[PDB]
RNA sequence: UACCGACCGCAGCAGGACUCCGGGGUCAGCAGCCUCUAGCGCGGGAGCGAACGCGGCUCAGGGAAGUCGGCAAGCCGGCUCCGUAACCUCGGGAAAAGGAGUGGCUCUGACGGCCGGGUCAGAACUGGAACGGACGCGGGGAUCCCGACUGUUUACUAG
RNA sequence: GCAUGAAUGGACCAACGAGGAUCCCACUGUCCCGAGCCGCGCCUCCGCGAGCCUCCAGCCUCGGGAACGGGCGAGGGCCGG
RNA sequence: CGCCCGGGGAGACCACCCGGCGCGGCGCUCCUGUACGGCGCAGAGCCCUGCGAUCGCCUGAGGGACGCGCCUGCAGAGCGC
């Protein structure tokens, strides 16, 4: 017979299935569509998880409450050294799909993408790319290969890996991400930037721009194995119950003579593949500027850094982004950040007033490290 | 930011959201910095005789 | 094996078996010795040994009656049991 | 006339199985908690610190909206003083209901005997507005039905 | 008054009850709506080491059929452990 | 077209992500709330050349750390395939 009141399932069937993910960091599915005649342009980078913080702002938000008023905000940091250009791809597009054409490597790689090419660097004997990079010596490989790109492809990627040495991590090789070029008139337009920039820095400065918005894509917190009611938000039973209260009463009826796919079971929880979309970018800038987070209403110089440091996490070299809300995944966890496809139309423009830089290891009112020498008679 | 408020209990400053404030019934308006702070308070706990508060400093001099 | 000295020697000294002690170096000249006039002779040469008796303090206890004996730990919130139970009216009566 | 709860339960079985001797502290107490004497480490260990179970603890705001049903848990509780209704077989009801106090230290008085002993009462000072600080230890009230009351009963689903 | 009623006892009743029932105060994870934690088991290892059950076997949908098939007819899937 | 081993941001076992690990210190930060001892015309009082609960000063002190930064110590790249 027909269940007596109205409510709804638990849970997204679009997750499934709920397991450990099988990729080794967060990848970008789909980049941005290309439209021609726009300037040319990257469409993303790659960084990793810092902090969390206050900001208060000056909204301008016409038609809603808080049209002239201040509010109270949540950010995140995001630390972002600057990415070296190795190689470059190209692709055609083909009844089958998108088919590479063919990839070719600088003349000279660094030691962090060669580790990445290994699994133990002091043991490993050291052969890869020792016939490439006596060929490639002189340019003529490079433009031979190049002119191939030109006429034969409809896609353009070039292939950058991070610097792990200015960060706090104690991983020692690379990142090797691949990352389009949006723009320009024709492919080989696209080809010639892309080979202007080949064994150079890339900086986030270049990329995004402050108020415009990113998606952001990661691995969430891992958890292990759990039990329905947590991971799948079910009604925990009364207290009189046989056996425990915490699971599912009834798990399917008497025909079909099996279990369907829609019940909820325990298992694995968290260290899943997720996308958080559309965060505005709230500041881009340097750990080495040493106004990098006074503002009008501030007095003596403070930078990004914490009092105490940044919790579970070192201290921030250099170049940063800061993002508006939250993202998936715990601190030191590698984070791809990605132009927004389908943008929010109605955000007020960022306007920083104060920016919070007090301990977050235990509750801190300091804001410098001179202010809490001066109170304590230090 | 230069609008910062005072502890009612214990006298430190507080940077903006950062605490919570209550309402009497007297229509008087207490500003607490912590947790802590605010169940010294509820407890009826005398500030002058807790040693790392303003008000108990001052009594004993070290505080002008 | 020394289960049986030790019974003999506890027989000997007149105590319990928890309070025999012996001497950590000269153990074969007790696994010699079987009949109770072996441990005598090993008792008179400081082999064998019993302990004093662990007796409580009784230092706290002297203070503590003393400062009763004062008028302290007398109020209302030490005292559980009724007046009648600590002091019954018969015996008063009795007495006058 | 040794020795044993080594006895009975298919067993070296968390069951059953009569009696004697009975220290110290806290206390009304042979209660609960710690302990001298005496006895003794019992179907084996290591790692890890998921779900879930068994036995426990805490929880913002609300306060029975949960459920056949306040089931379960929680509240109360020692002692001293104050104050206690309707009804009644005049004996009760009654700890009715409901209030206040309680630590430590330094003192004062009262009660015997031709030196001892504890108890009861009062005051100053002083501790995060704290004191039956563990333990032990009633939740209460207004009504209806049945049986007067203490007692007995289906060993193993009905008190 | 389907079909009450007088020692097959009628009516009433203070005190009493691990008796059946309704309500009020206080109290609270009973609940809104769940969260965190402690010990033991579980789990991995060394040692030791059973019972129950068992035509044969062990993926589905429809048909017909002792009228609700694992095997039969027609289709759809599936390395093995 | 390698593992064993160690550590986690990973975890029932496995796997996954990373590796010249880590132990032990020093500094920063922040949790509690002002250490023991000494010294006081402090101290209600007293059987008073002494006893006394408490209070003040040295003392936002002492104790602690699973976060951050360094190394002045000790150490850390070895068997099956
Ligand atoms: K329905
Ligand atoms: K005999
Ligand atoms: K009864
Ligand atoms: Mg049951
Ligand atoms: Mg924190
Ligand atoms: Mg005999
Ligand atoms: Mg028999
Ligand atoms: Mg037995
Ligand atoms: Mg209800
Ligand atoms: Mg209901
Ligand atoms: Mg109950
Ligand atoms: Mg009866
Ligand atoms: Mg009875
Ligand atoms: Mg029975
Ligand atoms: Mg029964
Ligand atoms: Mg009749
Ligand atoms: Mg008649
Ligand atoms: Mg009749
Ligand atoms: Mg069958
Ligand atoms: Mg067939
Ligand atoms: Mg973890
Ligand atoms: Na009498
Ligand atoms: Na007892
Ligand atoms: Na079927
Ligand atoms: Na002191």
């Amino acid at each position: 017979s027909h269940r007596k009141f109205s409510c709804c399932r638990k849970g997204n069937l679009g997750y499934l299935p709920r397991k450990r993910c099988t990729r080794g960091r967060g990848r970008c599915k789909t980049f941005p569509p290309d439209v021609q005649g726009a300037p040319i342009h990257l469409t993303a980078f790659l960084g990793y998880k810092a902090g969390c913080t206050h900001v208060m702002r000056f909204i301008d938000h016409r038609g809603s409450n808080l049209h002239n008023r201040q509010a109270i905000d949540q950010a995140t940091i995001i630390d972002a050294p600057p990415m070296i250009c190795t190689a470059i791809i190209g692709y055609a597009k083909t009844p089958k799909g998108l088919r590479a054409v063919t990839t070719v490597w600088a003349a000279h790689i660094a030691e962090p993408a060669m580790r990445r090419f290994y699994r133990n660097y002091f043991h490993a004997e050291k052969t890869a790319f020792s016939t490439y990079m006596k060929k490639a010596a002189d340019g003529t490989y490079i433009k031979e290969q190049l002119g191939r790109l030109k006429q034969h492809a409809d896609v353009i990627r070039i292939v950058a890996h991070t610097q792990p040495a200015l960060t706090p991590l104690k991983q020692k090789k690379a990142d090797i991400m691949e990352i389009q070029v949006n723009g320009g008139a024709s492919v080989a337009e696209k080809v010639d930037y892309a080979y202007a920039l080949m064994e150079k820095p890339i900086s986030i400065k270049d990329v995004f721009s402050v108020g415009a918005q990113i998606d952001t894509i990661s691995i969430t917190r891992g958890r292990g194995f759990e039990g329905v009611v947590t991971r799948w938000g079910v009604t925990r039973l009364p207290r009189k119950t046989r056996r425990g209260n915490r699971k599912v009463a009834c798990i399917g009826a008497w025909h079909p003579a099996n279990v369907q796919y829609t019940v909820a079971r325990a298992g694995q929880m968290g260290y899943f593949h997720r996308t958080d979309t559309n965060k505005q970018v709230f500041m881009i800038d340097t750990a080495e500027n040493p106004r990098c987070c006074t503002t009008e209403f501030d007095l003596t110089d403070k930078s990004i850094n914490p009092v105490g440091g940044f919790v579970n996490y070192g201290r921030v070299q250099g170049d940063f982004i800061m993002i508006k809300g939250t993202c998936p995944g715990p601190k030191r966890r590698p984070v791809v950040m990605r132009n927004a496809l389908l943008p929010h139309r109605n955000c007020p423009p960022v306007q920083l007033q104060w920016i919070s830089t007090a301990s977050k290891f235990g509750h801190g009112i300091f804001e410098t490290v001179e202010e809490r020498r001066q109170f304590y008679a230090k | 930011m230069v609008t910062t408020n005072q502890c009612s209990y214990s006298g430190r400053k507080i940077l903006p959201g950062y605490g919570k404030r209550m309402s009497r019934h007297d229509k008087v308006l207490l500003i607490f910095l912590n947790r802590k702070a605010s169940v010294h308070y509820l407890n009826k706990w005398n500030p002058r005789k807790i040693r790392w508060t303003l008000a108990s400093r001052r009594a004993r001099g070290k505080e002008v | 094996n020394l289960r049986l000295q030790k019974r003999l020697a506890a027989d000997v000294l007149k105590c319990g078996k928890r309070r025999v002690r012996f001497n950590p170096a000269h153990e074969k000249y007790i696994e010699q010795a079987s009949s109770r006039e072996a441990i005598r002779s090993l008792i008179e040469s400081k082999i064998i040994a019993k302990l004093d008796i662990k007796g409580s303090s009784r230092g706290r206890i002297r203070a503590r009656h003393a400062a009763k004996r004062l008028g302290r730990h007398s109020g209302h919130g030490k005292r559980r049991g009724t007046r009648e139970a600590r002091m019954p009216s018969k015996t008063l009566w009795i007495q006058r």
